[PDB]
RNA sequence: AUUUUAAAAUUAUUUGAAUUUUUCUUCUUAUAAUUUAAGUUGUUUCUAUACAGUACUUUCUUAACCCACUCGUCUUGAAAC
RNA sequence: CCUAUUAGCUGGUUAUUUUCGAAAGAUCUCUCAGGAUCGCUGGAGUUGAUUAAUAUAAUUUUACCAGGUAGAGAUAAUGAU
RNA sequence: AUUUCACUCAUAUUAAAUAAAAUAACUCCAAGUGGGCCAUUUUUGGUAAGCAGAACUGGCGAUGAGGGAUGCUCCUAACGC
RNA sequence: UUACCGAUACCAAGCCAUAAAAAGAAGAAAAAAUUUUUUUUUAGAAUCUUUUUAUGAGUAGAAAAUCGUGGGGU
């Protein structure tokens, strides 16, 4: 038979019952499949940073121990 | 029935009157960052990195930029949802919005504002008040200047 | 005081103006006198009145008085003339109408009725262009100038209007019209 | 109507009929919850049959209590008795339908003694 | 413990009396205001000029469309007002944001300038107030002050005469005694609406409009 | 009527009462609660919800991460709401006084072993009613494998989750949609 | 607390006081002020007219300017009228 | 089985001020009572000096005012011709 | 007898109360009397919130863009005329 | 760009209003549904149609009550006793 | 122009349920008789008790608590 073949109605309604629902909003999206070398290059200065930090640590430990 | 990517696009995309050419060599200059919010203004004189008919008009905080393109994570409203698109464009189509700026301009003119009043210490009410009833006034006007009405008659 | 007789139309001086701007400080003010049953009302179609008439809506003016205009002599007949502006089914016309009355108020009271019954024109579809007391050697309307006739009399031919107690359905004596 | 008696208010005195059960011998009196499209009591038009809801129940306070203002307890046995000493107000004994005479008269007996009142002293009597 | 109990019941005695100061202030101000209103005008009158008073700051709006078809935004916008029944009424911060928002709703509402007396009568008569941890509220009636000289007792307005006169002029701590303010339940008015169908300013008889001093009429028959 | 969410009624998304008919637990529920109420500690009120939680949600802590826990701050008394289980991993075990609803035997010998002290939760109580030099732990809550297959549908793209499969192999949910080869990936 | 009644504070003396303690004396001296009696007002009607009289004079200055106003008003707009027939 | 307290209010006392000079003027120092606080208490009849009556409670049965369409069902829609 | 064959189709599908409460869009489907999957609903649960807050909002202000429908134009372009 | 140190940005009126905003998010499991229909306003085909087809919103459906004599949808207004 | 009549909406109060919220592991009160007897109560069941406030339409559907039948162990 011949039908209602398309509709919008109510659409809205049923949208909003849960509100149009935001996206959660996160402080670090995935640097994935964004800029290479750049990425790489933070990377590398992250695993600097790391190091220094462990170091330090060491040195604080060895300090303690005297 | 057909839902190409340039449909409903024959004004959306038309350069204005008097404004076709091309893209001036100073809007190549306008500096981005992994933040900053840019609208995205399809200027159809360049044919790649045209986003979508739907992203034109709509801003977005910039998430990644390339040799001359940039990610803009722009919302988009699907049915029962909001969902962030990643609409990677070129540079000529993306402009810098200005809605970020005004709020810059305000926090620029408050830090002085606080600064002020601590040179004081004062309770100094920062939040933008809005337009609220006015105050009590006595406003001088001579019967001279007092133009009487009436209705008018039809014609 | 009797409150069945009244009509509540009061008339109102209002005066307004533009709100100021740095490119015009000096604003022309605009008043009226307006008729309406109260002073939100008269506020209102003020407001209308600026918006027809000038470029000037209630969000850009303020109203710098409202006062409420009360009859100086509210005891002496005096005949009334009023201009309108009324809008048919059909079209929109003019017309100046004579009424004698006691003041301007219940003279406007009487023209609205009268338009509503006579031309089926609605409160809405009506704008009073003026009203002015007319002495008497300028009335042209027949109907008033029987009334300013030199030693006017005559009789009582309206139906008693008894009350609601004394209305009693069953009578003993059929009444008469006649009375005197 | 609302059917006072002292502190004791019923909402309803009136029984829930189910529908129709007026109209076919088939459909008992006791209340059913008519299901079905286009019931009409279901739907609650004016005019039909009332639908028991939890608006009409008794105040928390005096829920249970007969007119005598007592719980009601029901007794098969001398022993059962006993629980009610302490209670002897609160509570008012009814006699088990299916307790001997000889044994009805004991348990009357047994509630004389303890002052409880007992429902249905006359059966069998 | 009974020290301690004595040291509050003192504590309690000083805050009423400075209550009790804090009104007369009031009322004194409140008068006072009104002379200088009258003298303004008279000023005005005298030097050709004209004086137009202060835009009224508050407004008191009740509705008249009950819950069913009504449109989204419409109900939104009442429900940021808090007015979700046929009469509640409650008031207004009169704004810029908050005036677009009534005329969003204005064919559903009446309001206006509500007026001391009456709103006095609003705060004794029907005023109910929220008392509970935040979003558990219970709808309190006030008769004593303790009751609101704890939630707002940092904001230093004790007892009903002081919320009464933040609300007559929106003072600096208006916003918190409003939203303490559960929505004025008010009756249906003992003489009647004209029509709610119609604009109050229409010239045949209505009512959904800004009535704006007339409201309290409308309020003083409703109470 | 009234235009309002719900209907005025609030919604609470949680449990309520613990299902379980457990007669100690119900104790300490009991204890707790009112610890909760009085001692209005926060430590308390959580102790109770944790208490009034699913067995999925009071997954088993293990030694190890109960070691890793205290590691910082020593002597005081972790509790953990759930099970603590032993570690075959660890090599060594410190001075531990730990607090659990229950302790497999092993672990419980271990904390033995290391002399340390394995409290139940109404000795806790009795010790530290405010919890005061407590610290509340949790175990892995969703490295459950039923929650492996939970999340975004794999078909979904860039979604980790299992799908429910009879076994694994080649022959198994490995073709198309699963490799670029076979018509599409994931 | 168990509620009891909620008591009419505009009425309910006591509750009035209790909510607003400075209620009392106002209500006091809105007595004091219900008491004085008619001679004296009837004697102040007269001093209140000696100070209207100036105010009276103002106050039908501005009225006569207005209806002044609205008749010249008129006569523009009888004038322009004459002129469109003309 | 102590928020039917506390305070407010009121009455009869007592100390000190106030400008609204006031048999309800206000606050406050102290003391007793009271209710306007701190959701109805009393008085007098009646039922009744009754063991079921014609009263009282209750079931059914009739009327009367107003209302009420055949339930179940598929259906946008069923009292359905 | 296999066989209680199969039926996307028709009919029926049995206590009470309370609580929440839809959809008749969408995509694919030898699909259009059906199904799957979203949507809307319930229950379960957790993290939260319980601090008149921050998240958040079918809302509005203040900025800031985007627009080419109503309207308007034809002595602006195209096409009429 | 990331990191760690500094110094310092309004805050109890809360970086504009307003908010029975956390009755929120999120995860899980599953139900029913996937024939719709009507009203204003915009609107396509059609001479039109209680016709066919759309948009916005609200209804009916799933919904009684008061009004419109009468009526699935109009007005009022949504329902514990 | 008043006045009136007029809903299951509104308002006040009561009662039911739901939801949430407060909050909770020791004691004489009165009357009647004539200083002592008699009369009632003298509570503390956490899915429970007390109190508060709001709310309450509903098919398909979902859930919970109840009710009942045939048999089993206690
Ligand atoms: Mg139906
Ligand atoms: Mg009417
Ligand atoms: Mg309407
Ligand atoms: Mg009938
Ligand atoms: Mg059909
Ligand atoms: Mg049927
Ligand atoms: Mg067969
Ligand atoms: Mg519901
Ligand atoms: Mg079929
Ligand atoms: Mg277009
Ligand atoms: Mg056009
Ligand atoms: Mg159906
Ligand atoms: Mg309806
Ligand atoms: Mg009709
Ligand atoms: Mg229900």
């Amino acid at each position: 038979a011949k039908s209602k073949n398309h509709t919008n109605h109510n659409q809205n309604r049923k949208a909003h019952k849960n509100g149009i629902k935001k996206p959660k909003k996160h402080k670090f999206m995935s640097r994935k499949g964004l800029d290479p070398n750049f990425f790489r290059n933070q990377k590398y200065c992250l695993k600097g940073i790391q190091k220094k930090k462990k170091e330090l640590k060491l040195k604080a430990k060895q300090e303690k121990n005297n | 029935k057909s839902r190409g990517k340039r449909s409903g696009t024959r004004y959306k995309f038309s350069k204005k009157f008097r404004k076709h050419g091309e893209c001036t060599a100073n809007k190549y200059l306008e500096k981005l960052n992994y933040g900053d919010y840019v609208d995205i203004v399809c200027d159809s004189t360049q044919q790649k990195g045209m986003p979508f008919n739907y992203y034109h008009g709509k801003t977005g905080k910039i998430f990644h930029i390339t040799k001359r393109g940039v990610g803009v994570l722009v919302n988009k409203r699907v049915k029962h949802r909001i969902e962030q698109k990643k609409v990677c464009v070129r540079i000529e189509h993306v402009r810098k919005s200005r809605c970020n700026e005004d709020f810059l301009l305000r926090k620029i003119k408050n830090a002085e504002l606080i600064k002020e009043a601590k040179l004081k210490n004062e309770h100094i009410n920062i939040k933008r008040k809005t337009e609220g009833p006015k105050p009590a006034a006595m406003i001088k006007v001579p019967p001279s200047k007092i133009i009487t009405i009436e209705p008018l008659p039809f014609y | 005081i009797d409150n069945s007789l009244n009509t509540n139309i009061h008339q109102y001086h209002i005066v307004g103006r533009a709100i100021p701007t740095a490119k015009d400080k000096n604003p022309n003010v605009y008043r009226m006198c307006i008729f309406a049953k109260n002073d939100t009302n008269a506020k209102s179609r003020f407001w209308y009145f600026m918006k027809k008439i000038n470029k000037l809506k209630k969000s850009n003016g303020e109203l710098l008085a409202c006062e409420q205009i009360k009859e100086r002599f509210p005891l002496r007949v005096k005949n009334y003339g009023v201009l309108l502006r009324y809008d048919s089914r059909t079209g929109t016309h003019n017309m100046y109408k004579e009424f004698r009355d006691t003041t301007k108020e219940g003279a406007i009271a009487q023209l609205y009725s009268e338009m509503a019954g006579r031309h089926r024109a609605r409160a809405s579809s009506i704008n009073i262009i003026r009203i002015s007391e007319i002495s008497s050697s300028l009335v042209r309307r027949p109907h008033i100038k029987q009334l300013l006739k030199r030693r006017l009399r005559f009789p009582a031919l309206h139906l008693p209007t008894l009350q609601k107690e004394y209305r009693k359905k069953f009578a003993s004596k059929r009444p008469s019209t006649y009375r005197m | 109507a609302v059917k006072k008696v002292g502190k004791i208010i019923k909402k309803r005195t009136k029984k829930f009929t189910r529908f129709q059960s007026n109209r076919f011998m088939r459909v008992k009196p006791a209340w059913r919850k008519p299901r079905g499209i286009d019931c009409r009591v279901r739907r609650r038009y004016k005019g039909t049959n009332l639908m028991p809801s939890i608006g009409y129940g008794s105040n928390k306070k005096t829920k249970f209590l007969l007119p005598n203002n007592k719980y009601k307890y029901v007794v098969k046995n001398v022993k059962e008795m006993e629980p009610l000493i302490m209670n002897h107000t609160k509570y008012c004994v009814q006699i088990a339908h299916n307790v001997s005479s000889k044994k009805r008269k004991q348990i009357i007996e047994r509630a004389k003694q303890m002052n409880v009142s007992v429902i249905n002293a006359k059966a069998r009597l | 413990a009974a020290k301690k109990i004595k040291t509050l019941k003192l504590i309690n005695k000083k805050k009423r009396n400075d209550l009790r100061q804090r009104t007369l202030r009031y009322e004194e101000e409140y008068e006072s205001e009104r002379k200088k209103i009258i003298e303004l005008k008279r000023e005005a009158r005298k030097n050709n000029c004209f004086y137009r008073e202060a835009e009224k700051k508050v407004v008191f709006v009740i509705r008249l469309k009950g819950v069913n078809k009504l449109p989204p935004k419409v109900r939104s916008v009442f429900r940021l007002l808090r007015l979700l029944q046929v009469h509640n009424g409650v008031f207004v911060k009169v704004n810029k944001a908050t005036k677009e928002m009534l005329k969003i709703v204005e064919p559903y509402v009446t309001y206006g300038y509500p007026t001391l007396s009456t709103v006095r009568k609003l705060l004794y008569k029907r005023g109910y107030v929220r008392v509970g941890k935040v979003r558990r509220y219970a709808r309190k009636k006030i008769q004593d002050n303790a009751d609101i000289s704890k939630h707002l007792g940092k904001y230093n307005v004790h007892g009903i005469e002081d919320m009464v006169y933040q609300l007559y002029t929106c003072g600096p701590v208006f916003k918190k005694v409003n939203n303490f303010l559960w929505a004025f339940k008010l009756k249906p008015p003992r003489k009647g609406f004209k029509a709610k169908r119609h604009a109050f300013n229409e010239p045949r008889p209505g009512d959904w409009g800004n009535r704006e001093a007339h409201i309290n009429e409308l309020i003083n028959r409703m109470i | 009527g009234i235009a309002l969410k719900n209907v005025g009624r609030i919604k609470k998304h949680g449990r309520k009462h613990l299902v379980s008919k457990n007669p100690y637990l119900r104790l300490l529920v009991k204890l707790y609660n009112f610890l909760a109420r009085r001692t209005n500690a926060n430590f308390n009120k959580i102790i109770a919800k944790r208490l009034i939680m699913p067995k999925r949600y009071r997954p088993p802590l293990s030694l190890s991460k109960l070691q890793y826990h205290m590691a910082n701050h020593p002597n005081d008394i972790a509790v953990v709401v759930g099970s603590i289980t032993d570690d075959k991993r660890l090599f060594s075990l410190k001075q531990l006084k730990v607090c659990a609803l229950r302790f497999t035997e092993t672990a419980r010998k271990r904390i033995e072993d290391a002399g340390g002290e394995c409290l139940t939760f109404d000795q806790l109580a009795l010790k530290y009613p405010t919890g005061k030099k407590c610290v509340l732990l949790r175990g892995p809550t969703k490295a459950r494998t039923a929650e492996k297959h939970f999340g975004k549908a794999p078909g979904k793209p860039k979604s980790k989750a299992r799908p429910y499969v009879r076994s694994k192999g080649r022959k198994f949910e490995k073709a198309r949609g699963r490799r670029k080869s076979r018509a599409y990936k994931k | 607390k168990k509620r009891l009644q909620n008591k009419n504070s505009l009425t309910n003396f006591a509750v009035r006081c209790r909510l607003n303690p400075a209620y009392k004396l106002l209500r006091s001296l809105a007595v004091l002020r219900m008491r004085k009696s008619i001679l004296e007002k009837s004697k102040n009607k007269k001093e209140k007219r000696v100070q209207k009289q100036i105010q009276k004079k103002e106050l039908q200055k501005i009225n006569h300017d207005y209806y002044k106003g609205v008749a010249k008003a008129v006569k523009k707009k009888k004038k322009r009228e004459e002129k469109k027939a003309k």
